[PDB]
């Protein structure tokens, strides 16, 4: 009995070396705010976690964005789509319906590169380690890269799609710009309305003498 | 009995679309876009609806 | 009855129609008429503005129906 | 006339009548009779506290062992109580770190000896986690190939 | 520096080999109707060959190329001889053959092979070759010359999806009581023989066993020469009596890729008054290029002949007991495949 | 009689199953987008590919499955026999 | 149809003359009033086709999700 | 029923008309009204208004025809 | 006979049956998202289900003649 | 007993609604409860699943008719 | 709605019997990856199905009131 | 009519049969260079097979407790 | 009693057989006869796997039979 | 006739309306209903505008 | 009769509104004042005098035309 409290308090003796260690860090940290490079440090730790927490996933986010992207396409009328748009599209969603499609979740991205052949396939011609695709081609066999939040491909090939710049070519060049100014409404609607405004009156006298004189001519020529 | 309401529809769809949505840098409505035609589409029913008893109050002066 | 409803169904697409054409041009086409062809930009945005306009024809069509027999 | 909306209520509804299935009539393999004795026993079995204990009791002898080969006393029994925490400690962190995420997968083994190695530094020096994490980090990870 | 070129090569392998494959990929990837049947095979292993070395060479190298081929192969490995004999004895009827090795083993086929007493159709089966071995006789006048290591039997290999074929002559000899024995290439029996048998025993110093094999065989005696008779013929049945240091009995070297005449053997005996300085030199170039003769030697032209021998020699690479035999030549009897470049030769 | 008809039924039975199979599998893997309402001419290849494809394999299994299950239905019986 | 035709001839009109029409000393018009006039037709005519064009195509693709 | 067309148009005539007539208000009478006595200016102004409306009626009326055929 | 064409007409309605518990599967993975955000159908939906329905009896037909010329062409 | 296929038809497909609402939108394996973000798509799917079915077999019939006819 | 009671004890076990099938297949989906390196099972492994199981029945009990009220407002 | 009973119990039995031997193909089987079966290939089967079992147990004992509770809970709600 | 239940049996091994033939057509297509949806005939890996397949599937079929009358003896 | 004038008050109650619409209420839309003091807004201008077209019909009339 | 009163109703409702928003700007009060009374009577000449002449120009151009 007195050996196990020999312990007990050998195991006391352990915790209040601990605790002091502890303290000794508190203080160290605290020496740190005094010295805010370890606030900047915190800072990009909270920025690291944050994008891990809301990373893109594709089993849910990829099928979900294509086959609304899809749809968007669908109610968009032939002459009204832009061609590379719904190429690409047309593209990402014939592999998926292979297996050609494969993902992957890093702890601050994910991307989704495309397979010459499915999953479930067996054969040898895919299965040979002297076939498979280089390291060095990897990136330029990747589609869509999710940064931190949604993936930014996708949208950007789905930010203009309405638009077909096929059928403008009858133009000039000043008059393909499509900066954002000729957009938004607020001056149109200013220039639409200042189009009935009361007319200023200046030269009534001249324009008076010269009616009259008018009136002097057509009554010479009726006689 | 019934023209005049889809009148008015009309007329409250120009209204609220001339007033709210100046963007046009999307082909879809922004939710603040949404938020306009319900506010717009309420605060014109309000006013028809005190048009229709203020001038009621006419009649039952003029009557 | 039923070319009643014809003419009255014929009657506010027609009243529809002015009336996005007037705003579209509205908000649009700017008054220069100096080149007799349209440029780019305003080619989209009315073709924004009817979609738009027509989204929003609908939704209030739904949302006032709605407040057709909830205001009884 | 069935009227779908008390069928169900029936079926599914708190008018629904108590029931007495067998295990059989349902399913395809039917489940071999079992003694209402052992499902305990192996909840037991399973259950990371019996894992824990076996680190410990492991880590002990291997620390004996560690002891005897290094002197050829004392010192081996400080070596084997030492591997005896640091085991009973990494099994029940990757025991729950599994059993909250679900999966078994390298995460769980590299996150359990990231923490252990960052506990052990801060124990000494806050500075030294910084660097066991990634110690046993990698000896975790190496292990499961050597596993 | 130097790791650097070893990484290197290896790279250049892993290149070679995934180029190799895609042409195989290129073979593979042609159409055919259901009821058709696809061109079997057969390939015969011998693990402990080269050094041992030769299973994971085959599996890395070649294999491959004979899955993406397009053709059923079956793939066995010979554990000793004997059972690849009585293996090849009991074998079925097929498409075509394979055999990874030393000349060793293409000899021990080739026995069980038309050793066949009911088949003179094997003969049509067109055999393959794959050189895993460091060196072979064949290789110089069936295939490409050489690149690396590998290069030349991923070459080969792929020579048999080619789909080409050679026509090439054999020898049988045999022994009075020992079942007949078939060879491509030719026997050898004297000094040369023993020196390069015995070059292994002497793996202390991999320098000097190159050349000390011969040195040490002279040590216990310089005048090792041996005497015999024989009975030739020509392409009338004259014998003549010789004593020499070694004898070779070998096919033609050249004039089997294009087209002559002639079908004769050719054989090579050699003088005894070589001294051992020139006999060091020489025979340490020999074990590597066998081909060449001592200096003027005798190599008279014959087509059948026989051997009366006064009471061990080898035959491609593999020895055997020796005996007075009857030595026969069988003209264009089997079918090889070449890479075609040859074949154009 | 009737004992023929049923066979007939069954064998009309997995060739129907078979088409509900063929249908669903072409349309899953040679349809991937529909933005026309209309079959155009690649998918039509498609189609054709995979059917003929699809058939020639069913064949040349049907064929390798009589080659072989006669041995194993022999190895099952005797088992039972043994048992 | 024909009420279509006419009553697009008025508005247009009216809106091509409140557009450009800047100068109110004179009794006839310089020939920057006929640009204009025909400017404003062929602008408007294009933008009344586009308009005409999305409506159909609107109107048709809802009477084929019925 | 060609004198149910030409009804319609005259119909339309007036339309216009009244179009025509707000839009000259609108433009040359200035929201002043401080003096009922029509200014001689915008006297004239609405001879001008007319005039140059129907000036442009007439030649859109030209040009819109040519295009309708075309 | 009469039991016959019954059950031949059984069977034909059953496998009418599995194509459209197949057709439903198919046309649902293709144009509804699990985002299921909403709780009705949008236009999208209800576009798309109308042009895979349009589209999958098409070549079910296409497949039915294709196939049994197939088949008789092969014995 | 026609009625009581066709309840059986509606037993079926509710168990598949369940196992289709399930796997799509079922993910965190974490805690042993229905999460409160998931227990609403589930509401959603149900008539989500009901109104697609319904308008399948509307188009369904539509077309069977078209040919019946001709 | 007695007889009522006895279709319904018979579809019940019918119904019960498919859903079991279902919670299979779909509990093997989701919490069993296609190794089969050992036999027992992990430990997460032995975990998620117990996870499974009860966030599946509990959507079975949701599905079947909302629906009984769907049907109700026929 | 008794057998019956047991035929459905017996037939589901074959049919998981199949459906579970397919499975297990499908996962285990990556190598079709050989006519024979390699061994990795077959206790990789074995596995699955006994992790199925396994798994099928756990899960009806799951269910059984679950049954029983409401069960209980129904009953007492009398 | 028992040869009328031994009959019963023979059908369901036929009913489980044609279940098995399906599902091994089924397998071994989507494992080894990929979609390049170019042409209609087979090409030569393929018509090599599909004859392997089988001898590959029967014999799990198989040893699974015995474990499992081993396990529900 | 008199149902022509009828007509006619319809187009000019649908008149007043937007006549009214912009004086009351600017186009912000921020509020999805009315402030007190725009309560006020429509009892002031159907009144004078009642006013206003009682006392214009008069001076028209007087013509008449 | 009523194809003179249609015109003369539209010229009454149309300048109650065109006046009704000129002048009428203070509104605290519900009751006009003479500022808008004196106001609204001068709109009445002053549009009168100015539709009376615009149909008198139409009149004229329509004579000099034909
Ligand atoms: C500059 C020269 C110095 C070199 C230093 C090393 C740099 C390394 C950069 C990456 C190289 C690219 C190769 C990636 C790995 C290839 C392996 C591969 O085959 O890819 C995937 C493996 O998937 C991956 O893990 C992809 C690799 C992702 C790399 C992650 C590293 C992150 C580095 C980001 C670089 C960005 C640079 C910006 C700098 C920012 C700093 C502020 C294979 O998948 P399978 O299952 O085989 O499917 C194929 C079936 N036929």
């Amino acid at each position: 009995v007195v050996a196990k409290p020999g312990v007990w308090a050998r195991l006391g003796s352990w915790a209040r070396a601990l605790l002091r260690d502890y303290a000794e860090a508190c203080r160290d940290a605290s020496a740190e705010a005094r010295a805010p490079g370890r606030a900047a440090v915190y800072v990009g730790l909270l920025g690291g976690a944050a994008a891990c927490f809301t990373l893109a996933p594709s089993e849910g986010a990829f099928e979900e964005a294509l086959l609304e992207a899809s749809g968007t396409l669908l109610l968009l009328a032939p002459a009204t789509r832009n061609r590379e748009s719904e190429a690409f599209v047309q593209r990402l969603l014939w592999l998926r319906g292979r297996g050609r499609l494969r993902y992957v979740n890093l702890g601050l991205c994910s991307l989704v590169y495309e397979a010459p052949f499915d999953a479930q396939a067996s054969l040898y011609q895919a299965r040979c380690r002297y076939l498979q695709p280089r390291w060095t081609d990897f990136p330029g066999r990747v589609l869509d890269v999710g940064f931190v939040g949604r993936w930014w491909v996708l949208g950007a090939w789905m930010r203009d799609c309405d638009i077909n710049d096929d059928e403008f070519l009858h133009l000039p060049a000043h008059l393909r710009v499509v900066g954002p100014q000729q957009l938004h409404s607020e001056t149109n609607e200013r220039l639409f309305d200042e189009k009935y405004k009361p007319v200023v009156l200046t030269d009534d006298q001249v324009d008076q003498a010269l009616w009259e004189e008018q009136v002097l001519q057509k009554e010479k020529k009726d006689r | 009995q019934f023209k005049e309401f889809l009148g008015t529809y009309n007329k409250l769809t120009e209204t609220c679309f001339l007033d709210c949505v100046k963007d046009f840098t999307t082909r879809e409505v922004k939710p603040e876009e949404t938020t306009c035609s319900e506010h717009c589409l309420q605060k014109y029913l309000k006013m028809t609806q005190r048009i229709s008893m203020r001038f009621q109050e006419y009649h039952i002066q003029q009557n | 009855a039923q070319q009643l409803a014809a003419e009255l169904e014929v009657e506010m697409m027609a009243d529809m129609y002015n009336r996005m054409t007037s705003a579209c041009h509205r908000k649009c086409v700017p008054p220069h008429y100096k080149e007799a062809e349209l440029s780019k930009g305003e080619s989209v945005c009315l073709d924004r503005c009817v979609s738009k306009y027509l989204d929003i024809h609908e939704r209030m069509g739904k949302k006032l129906t709605e407040l057709s027999m909830q205001d009884e | 006339p069935l009227q779908y909306s008390l069928l169900l209520q029936y079926l599914v509804g708190d008018k629904r009548q108590p029931r007495l299935l067998e295990p059989g009539s349902l399913g395809g393999i039917p489940s071999p009779a079992k003694s209402e004795e052992q499902k305990m026993i192996e909840k037991a079995m399973e259950s990371c506290a019996f894992k824990a204990a076996l680190a410990c009791v492991g880590g002990f002898v291997l620390g004996g062992a560690f002891g005897v080969f290094t002197a050829g006393g004392q010192r081996g029994m400080s070596y084997a109580k030492n591997f005896a925490i640091v085991g009973a400690m990494f099994s029940c962190t990757e025991c729950l770190i599994e059993s909250y995420r679900g999966t078994s997968d390298w995460k769980n083994s590299v996150i359990s000896g990231c923490i252990t190695g960052g506990a052990i530094g801060f124990r000494a020096g806050l500075k030294a986690g910084a660097i066991g994490c990634g110690g046993f980090a990698a000896f975790s990870a190496a292990i499961d190939y050597y596993l | 520096t130097w790791g650097g070129h070893w990484l290197y090569g290896k790279h250049c392998d892993n290149l070679l080999r995934r180029a190799a494959c895609q042409e195989a990929q290129v073979f593979g990837n042609q159409l055919i109707p259901p009821n058709a049947q696809v061109k079997k095979a057969t390939v015969f292993l011998n693990p402990a060959a080269c050094k041992g070395k030769a299973r994971t060479l085959f599996e890395k190298n070649a294999a491959p190329i004979l899955h993406l081929s397009g053709m059923d192969v079956t793939i066995v490995k010979t554990d000793y001889e004997g059972q690849a004999k009585k293996l090849l004895e009991l074998m079925e009827n097929t498409d075509v053959i394979i055999v990874a090795g030393g000349d060793g083993t293409l000899q021990e086929v080739v026995t069980g092979v038309l050793r066949r007493t009911d088949e003179a159709t094997f003969s049509k089966i067109p055999i393959g070759f794959i050189p895993l071995g460091e060196t072979s006789s064949l290789s110089h006048t069936l295939f490409a010359e050489s690149g690396n290591k590998v290069q030349h039997i991923t070459d080969a290999t792929l020579a048999i999806v080619k789909g080409e074929t050679v026509p090439l002559d054999v020898l049988q000899i045999k022994g009075e009581k020992e079942q007949p024995v078939f060879a491509m290439t030719g026997l050898r029996w004297g000094s040369f023989r023993d020196a390069g048998v015995k070059v292994s025993k002497y793996w202390y110093l991999g320098p000097l066993k190159i050349k000390a094999a011969h040195f040490f065989s002279t040590l216990k005696e310089w005048p090792q020469t041996h005497q015999a008779s024989i009975s030739y013929t020509g392409p009338v049945w004259k014998d003549v009596q010789l004593s020499t240091i070694e004898l070779s009995i070998t096919t033609r070297n050249n004039q089997l890729d294009p087209t002559s005449k002639e079908d004769f053997l050719n054989i090579c005996i050699e003088p005894d008054t070589i001294s051992k300085g020139d006999f060091i030199t020489i025979g340490s170039r020999k074990v590597r290029n066998p081909k060449l003769h001592v200096e003027g030697t005798e190599c008279l032209q014959a087509s059948q002949c026989t051997l009366l021998i006064p009471e061990s020699f080898s035959i491609d690479s593999e020895e055997y007991e020796a005996m007075p035999v009857e030595v026969k030549l069988l003209p264009r009897k089997l079918q090889f495949f070449c890479d075609p470049r040859k074949r154009e030769q | 009689r009737q004992q023929q008809q049923q066979q007939q039924l069954r064998n009309l039975r997995d060739f129907l199953l078979v088409y509900n199979r063929m249908t669903e599998l072409c349309f899953q893997r040679c349809v991937p987008s529909l933005h026309h309402r209309a079959l155009d001419a690649e998918e039509e290849a498609c189609l054709h590919s995979c059917a003929g494809k699809l058939i020639h394999s069913n064949h040349r299994l049907m064929a390798a499955y009589v080659q072989l299950m006669p041995a194993l239905v022999q190895r099952r019986i005797a088992d039972y026999e043994a048992a």
